[PDB]
């Protein structure tokens, strides 16, 4: 029935005539067309040429209009016809996009079929003000033992993942998508999360490897991926951050929850600098224009925690920023630091010393603080944060230390063993009830006699025990939320029973 | 995976024949051009009455 | 400063600054038709090999190129305000761009009665009944009391249709209805 | 009227016919939903002005219509502006109805003349024991507040509002220059739960001006002028002793060097504007003590890349008269407020300004607090008992002094349960004049923790055991 | 459609047409020369005036030479007949052996394959080098990068992989040389006849060659790399074989476009490159891929200017590479050859589900003892070597034997060394490094591992040093 569906489309096609407000082309070069005419175009309005490419008019000058091109300029000759559409740029949005691969303009690139979305939304909208917001209180669970213990993330906070090349910045933001599967197949409607992933200027083979990683873990039925790759034109890597917040604001407007990841924002300031200097705008520091702060501020301020009178929705934003030689005092690493709330600083030195994920907790902060942790995690990690911070003071005495006080030998002894609890393999996100049990085994003092090399083998043995043989205790910390006095004694003989006969 | 993959092979080969075969068929229809002008302006007569 | 009347086209450039400054002085004193008849004859009396030479030749002087032009515009027909215009073009060195100022002024004076003509580019010229029918429906579209002019061009690359522009309108009925068959592919 | 000829980014060019408006006026675009105010900055010739926008610029067609106010940006000012939230153009942004008042004022206003300045220094008393003794506040001067989040800064803001309205009777304005929306919402609700703003009656003590961070770079630079017009009403018309809070001053400098680069100007040194020394001049000279009243300013200062000689924290430093620094290492010691006594400086600390009674008391406190800082290292490395008997009292007295600097605030009565104490000036000088001489040394340490004057110290030694 | 020349400034020639305007990226033939001079259109300027870039020199050009148009971009000849021939940018043969006679002509400007034409499978391609196969394994159909400064060994290490890999490979091979010394294109034509890879007598050759060197005008060092991967696109697409591709150098594609830029009318960006730097780089590097019609292994040498990997030309190629092999001058000045940095080389298949759990815990066991050796050098500078404890006098002596065991005597570097060429297999590289870490060779001095092959020769070299005391 292949002939029937092709005959179906062409009778269902609309072949109607209209008017236009055209204007000829003056000088096409390097992706900037100059059009004479078009006397009633608004700023940032989408036009379309005679070949089929589309264009967004950025400069409204007296005798001409500067329009960037969504493609390649070898199809644009001098003396063409630039018709008018009559509308600012708009993307399809809805529930139907869940589990698809889209480019920066909402077309389908995965070849399954066209989007059946019935709604449409602008990309240039504003943030909510001061009144429709409320303070962040619910936890956003990542699944990394070092993030949820020391640098937590609430549901509406902006948290920056900053670090050099090749240190696991993409991998931290790829198991946070995997970890929300345990809520997304259940019943509790106010604990589900939806993830969006924006790739800005990466090669096509890398995105084709990451969709297969999220297809394997059955985590591409609630995730959308917006791909503006390296080969695509310079303005399509500019729209693609603003084409993802417009899909993450449909879930905030309708009482649901969301998550978005910009990978990465340091390749949007470069794809926008090229568009500026070809339109002859006045440069500034490192040849960036005067409004690169206004480019990133009005994208991150769209992440908000709404209140109950508007729906109770949320939007959480995680931008990735690549530094060069660990210098965060550059132009773009200081714009996005002063906008967001806290940073996660992944070093390269700790990655080869064995600490993986290589989160430096000396420089990582979060300014929502402890108000986004559950009551169980808050009780044990408040002492762990104080215990680790006393270790980092005395880390420089470990290389030659045996003639020190027994308190200082103790402070070294707990700091090494708390570090081994923080290491974690890739694509293994845990639960908060299993996370609080492992921290409780360490911060109390139940490990200062076990050898520091065995802390990993002890932990994988202990976790597989309490899943099968103590399942009714990890339902009274998940549902309770806090850890009571009854569960404090019940957990106390558990880690004493396992530690007694362990080495076998 | 064989019944649905091979259907897309002749879906694209269907349109590969037609769009190269339309232009060789309409090139000699100059007798259709004398009505193509006569049908265009009546839509323009329908069109210029819209703004007026 | 004083105010100046705005032209209905408002073109730009170094030649539009001189076709606007004359339109702001000849709309005053009601002399917009006297300058136009003079300017279509100063275009003729410049392109003679005695006079086209030694105006673009840079090695004469500024002042003796004025005196060879201050009597040439004085003896034949002209003593209006327009004699100061040729006197001002030769002072600023802009005597080369004098066809640019003249050709701009005709279209700026055209729009006082003109209509920004059409373009029908389909095929070989057809019979008279098809031409008079389009000339009597496009008269219904202007609604401005102005007798429209029109041009016809021949372009065989369009298969069987025609494109029509009215000023800056550009309706379209052409071979782009074959390019709209991507709905059989893109769906 | 005028017409728009060119739209390039956040810079609009307007063509007029007869009424060419002067510089620093304010136009208004006709045909749009929300107010879009353009500010004239250059006369480009042939009746064309160069304007910087104040909101979004998209949707603007070449050849629209633009009116003219004939005056600069005029805001609603008055005494009924206390307790409301406004942006840079005077509009209310908290959905509590339109602000209604009698008169308006323009934001671009000249400095006071030379014959109106004060001819003498004068100390402002705020009640806090650590501020009004070691780093005192001059009336009219500019104050720099070092320290950021997690140190307890937003309590010190909310408490200096409360004490000046008690001991002096002068209200305050808060100006948020390019501040976050998430952190500019919590300060709204932290002031509600402490009484300084009130939704039921007319006993509010502040007015909020919030120019938030996602606004165009012309609209983040004029917020510190809109929030200074309101502070000039309560001095020129009523004669109060006003305060003024800017948070922070680096986002006023940095928002200046993006208007001066969108307008096509060659940058100065490291990236700033050519006019870095007059934009800091034609703002901070309106903050002065005239013959009617005064305006005092507390400003937050962020130093980029830890460079104290960068031109943004070097232009600002020539205007300040006193700096107070919030150390986090005193917040983990238990002391509140967490003001460092050794690393705070004052310019008016002088025997010919505050007199000899304030001087030789506050001089000896910083000297004794250095000797405990030098003797705390021998005790940590070597041990305790080797030092002399004359040095054991200096170890004991300096732990009495650095706990006598603590003070319970009136803004925290609900949480920590204590009573908020407001200490006048003559009690704080009398108190530390006796701790130095060994007059109250036999009492233990916890009699001095979190009290008011020296009278309530000996009334707390009786309750122990 | 003829056109005239109205301006010549440097390598940028302006050409005014009258009736027919050719589109951007075409070929224009200058009539009037004895040689062939082709102009490539780059911009439009209005009133029928284009602005071109010249492929050859511009001496002897006069204002008014009539210029023809082609109607198509630079179509080089392509096919099976081009094997064993050196050719120019525009397709002329410069081996002086006659015309390249083939049937297929192909433009050098073409699109990139879509998202549903990508392949996803990963493998491991074994080479025989001890530093490469252990810590950063290469892959079949994967893009490989060779970083490092000037004079550390990028041309020799890319000469080694033609020695090992290209003769044991089934399909064909293409070498594009972009902007390097014209001497070194003759030591390749004379080291591939005596090894029988290029054959001058019949039709059994396996290597094509495309050369645009550093004596060419800068409009011709930026279209040669597009001509290399056009011949290598014919074998992958119109045929089905497994192709290799060697490119040296590729920094001279970015630099040669930063010279014609300011005359085309563009404001410079950061430290001096063009504003369109990361777009035309990403337009070439999206054709060197493995699709569902073939597979292209690709090794590339990338010059890093004055030892700074934060320069904007090398620090944007990192997004297009799977395996990076960062060379270093701080290792090469010790005598450790090949100077590959172990703590700066990565791969996408260092993965215990792909290389097995035994290779994975050996790779990270080497980097952990080398990085912990780095922090110990800060103590020896003040204390000394002997004042250390006996426990970390052993982790130094285990690390120094791991530094020296990575250095392997290459085959094509015989004339430098005189030593012989070794080729250690993959199963022996892991078993050599387990035994130095576990402590089974603590009774040997450090010199017994310098420039050896497998671990068997490390003890045979140990006894031969002993007897000469
Ligand atoms: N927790 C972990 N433990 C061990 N290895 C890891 C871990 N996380 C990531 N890796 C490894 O690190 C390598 C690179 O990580 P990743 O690509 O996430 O870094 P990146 O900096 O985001 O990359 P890019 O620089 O391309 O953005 C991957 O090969 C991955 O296998
Ligand atoms: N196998 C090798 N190991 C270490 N160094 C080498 C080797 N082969 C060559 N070199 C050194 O590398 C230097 C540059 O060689 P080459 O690779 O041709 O230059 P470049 O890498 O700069 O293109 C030479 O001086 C030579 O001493
Ligand atoms: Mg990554
Ligand atoms: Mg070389």
């Amino acid at each position: 029935e292949v002939s029937s569906i092709l005959e179906e489309r062409i009778l269902g096609a609309d072949t109607s005539v209209d008017l236009e407000e055209t204007g000829r082309v003056l000088s096409i070069g390097d992706g900037i067309a100059r059009v004479h005419g078009l006397r009633n175009v608004q700023a940032e309005e989408m036009v379309e040429f005679s070949s089929g490419l589309k264009g967004m008019s950025l400069n409204l000058e007296p005798d001409n209009v500067g329009v960037v091109v969504f493609g390649n300029d070898k199809l644009i000759k001098e003396g063409d016809i630039v018709k008018r559409t009559g509308a600012i740029v708009d993307v399809p949005v809805g529930e139907e996009l869940l589990g698809r691969v889209v480019d920066a303009l909402g077309n389908a690139i995965d070849g399954k079929g066209p989007i059946g979305s019935k709604t449409r939304r602008r990309v240039g909208l504003k943030a909510p003000g001061i009144i429709p917001r409320i303070s962040v209180r619910e936890p956003m669970q990542t699944g990394i033992k070092a993030v949820d213990s020391l640098v937590p993330i609430g549901r509406g906070q902006r948290e920056l993942i900053i670090g050099d090349r090749q240190t696991g910045k993409t991998s931290i933001a790829i198991d946070t998508i995997i970890n929300q599967k345990r809520f997304n197949d259940g019943t509790d409607e106010k604990k589900k999360l939806y993830c969006i992933y924006v790739a800005i200027g990466q090669k096509r083979s890398t995105v084709a490897q990451l969709v297969k990683r999220l297809t394997d873990a059955d985590a591409m039925k609630y995730t959308i991926v917006v791909s503006a790759t390296a080969s695509d034109a310079a303005p399509l890597q500019y729209l693609a951050p603003y084409s993802g917040c417009s899909m993450g604001e449909y879930f905030r407007d309708n009482g649901k929850h969301a998550l978005i990841i910009y990978d990465d924002l340091s390749k949007q300031a470069v794809a926008y600098r090229q568009m500026s200097l070809l339109l002859r705008r006045p440069p500034g520091r490192e040849a960036y224009p005067g409004d690169v702060f206004y480019l990133h501020s009005r994208l991150l301020e769209r992440a908000a925690k709404m209140n109950d009178a508007f729906g109770g929705g949320s939007l959480t934003a995680l931008p990735v920023i690549e530094t060069q030689a660990g210098d965060v005092s550059a132009y773009i690493p200081t714009n996005v630091i002063s906008i967001t709330d806290g940073q996660i600083f992944l070093e390269t030195e700790l990655f080869y010393k064995g600490i993986r994920p290589a989160i430096n907790v000396g420089l990582s902060v979060s300014r929502v603080g402890s108000a986004a942790q559950t009551r169980a995690m808050k009780q044990v990690a408040g002492t762990m944060k104080l215990e680790l911070a006393q270790y980092r003071e005395v880390a420089a005495f470990a290389q030659f230390g045996s003639d020190l006080d027994a308190a200082t030998q103790q402070l070294l002894s707990r700091g090494v063993r708390l570090t081994e609890l923080l290491k974690q393999g890739q694509y293994a996100p845990m639960a908060i009830e299993e996370q609080v049990a492992v921290i409780y085994a360490g911060v109390r003092g139940y490990l200062d006699k076990l050898e520091p090399s065995k802390i990993t083998k002890f932990e994988n043995a202990f976790l597989s025990h309490v899943i099968s043989q103590h399942q009714a205790l990890l339902g009274k910390i998940r549902a309770d939320g806090k850890i009571s006095e009854e569960t404090d004694a019940k957990l106390k003989e558990i880690v004493t029973n396992f530690l007694a006969g362990f080495e076998a | 995976s064989v019944q649905n993959m091979m259907r897309q092979k002749e879906q694209e080969h269907m349109i590969r024949w037609v769009e190269k075969h339309v232009v060789q068929s309409i090139s000699a229809q100059q007798e259709k051009e004398t009505i193509a002008k006569c049908i265009a302006d009546l839509k323009l007569l329908a069109k210029k009455a819209q703004a007026q | 400063f004083a105010k100046l009347v705005r032209p209905p086209v408002q073109i730009y450039g170094i030649e539009g600054r001189y076709a606007t400054a004359l339109y702001s002085a000849a709309s005053k004193q009601n002399k917009l038709e006297q300058v136009e008849k003079e300017l279509l004859r100063v275009a003729q009396i410049l392109k003679e090999p005695k006079v086209a030479a030694s105006i673009m030749n840079p090695y004469v002087k500024r002042s003796v190129k004025v005196k060879s032009l201050s009597d040439m515009t004085a003896k034949e027909k002209f003593s209006p305000l327009t004699s100061n215009l040729i006197n001002l073009l030769a002072e600023n060195g802009r005597l080369s761009s004098t066809p640019g100022v003249i050709s701009a002024f005709s279209t700026m004076m055209s729009v006082h009665r003109g209509e920004v003509p059409c373009s029908v580019t389909t095929a070989s010229p057809l019979d008279e009944a098809t031409l008079t029918e389009l000339k009597t429906v496009l008269k219904s579209f202007l609604s401005k009391g102005q007798i429209l002019k029109l041009e016809v061009k021949v372009d065989p690359s369009i298969m069987g249709g025609m494109i029509v522009r009215i000023g800056e309108k550009y309706v379209d009925m052409s071979a782009k209805t074959k390019i709209q068959k991507l709905s059989r592919a893109m769906r | 009227t005028g017409r728009i000829v060119a739209v390039i980014g956040a810079v609009v060019d307007v063509q007029f016919d007869e009424g060419l408006p002067p510089i620093l006026n304010a136009l208004e675009v006709q045909g749009r939903e929300t107010r879009l105010v353009l500010e004239v900055a250059q006369h480009l010739g042939e009746s064309t002005v160069r304007t910087i926008a104040m909101d979004g610029t998209e949707g603007l067609v070449r050849g629209q219509k633009v009116l003219d106010s004939g005056a600069p940006i005029k805001i609603p000012v008055g005494p009924e502006t206390l307790g409301r939230i406004m942006n840079v153009i005077g509009e209310p942004i908290d959905e509590r109805g339109p602000i209604k008042t009698k008169q308006f004022a323009a934001i671009h206003a000249e400095a006071p003349e030379f014959m109106e300045m004060s001819v003498e220094q004068e100390i402002l008393v705020t009640g806090i024991k650590v501020v009004d003794l070691l780093a005192p506040y001059a009336k009219g001067g500019k104050i720099g507040l070092f320290g950021g989040a997690g140190v307890g800064k937003t309590v010190l803001i909310m408490e200096l509002i409360n004490n000046v309205a008690k001991a002096h009777g002068g209200y305050s304005v808060f100006a948020g220059v390019g501040e976050r929306t998430r952190e500019g919402n919590d300060l709204y609700h932290e002031m509600i739960e402490s009484g300084v703003i009130n939704l039921k009656d007319a006993t509010s003590k502040v007015a909020l001006v919030y120019g938030q961070m996602n606004e165009p770079p012309g609209a983040r630079a004029r917020v510190a002028l809109t929030g200074l017009t309101v502070a000039e009403y309560f001095r020129d018309q009523e004669g109060q002793d006003v305060l003024l809070f800017i948070d922070n001053i680096f986002r006023f400098t940095q928002a200046g060097s993006e208007v001066s680069a969108l307008l096509g100007r060659i940058p100065s040194a490291v990236g700033y504007q050519p006019t870095l020394a007059t934009d800091m001049g034609t703002m901070q000279e309106r903050i002065t003590t005239t013959k009617k009243g005064s305006i005092t300013s507390v400003q937050a200062i962020y130093v980029p890349a830890d460079d104290l000689t960068d031109p943004a924290p070097a232009t600002t430093f020539a205007h300040l008269d006193a700096t107070t620094v919030l150390s986090r290492a005193i917040a983990e010691l238990g002391i509140y407020p967490a003001v460092d006594p050794l690393d705070s400086t004052s310019r008016i600390m002088d025997p010919n300004i505050v007199g000899s009674e304030h001087y030789d008391v506050a001089r000896g406190v910083q000297k004794i607090l250095q000797d405990y800082k030098s003797l705390q290292d021998i005790i940590a490395i070597l041990g305790m008992d080797e030092l002399s008997e004359e040095d054991k009292l200096t170890v004991s007295r300096a732990r009495k002094i650095q706990r006598f600097l603590s003070q319970p605030f009136q803004v925290a009565e609900v949480f920590t349960g204590h009573l908020g104490k407001l200490v006048p000036l003559k009690e704080t000088i009398k108190g530390f004049q006796q701790i130095l001489a060994g007059e109250y040394d036999h009492l233990p340490e916890q009699a001095f923790y979190m009290v008011g004057p020296i009278e309530e110290a000996v009334a707390k030694a009786d309750k122990l055991a």
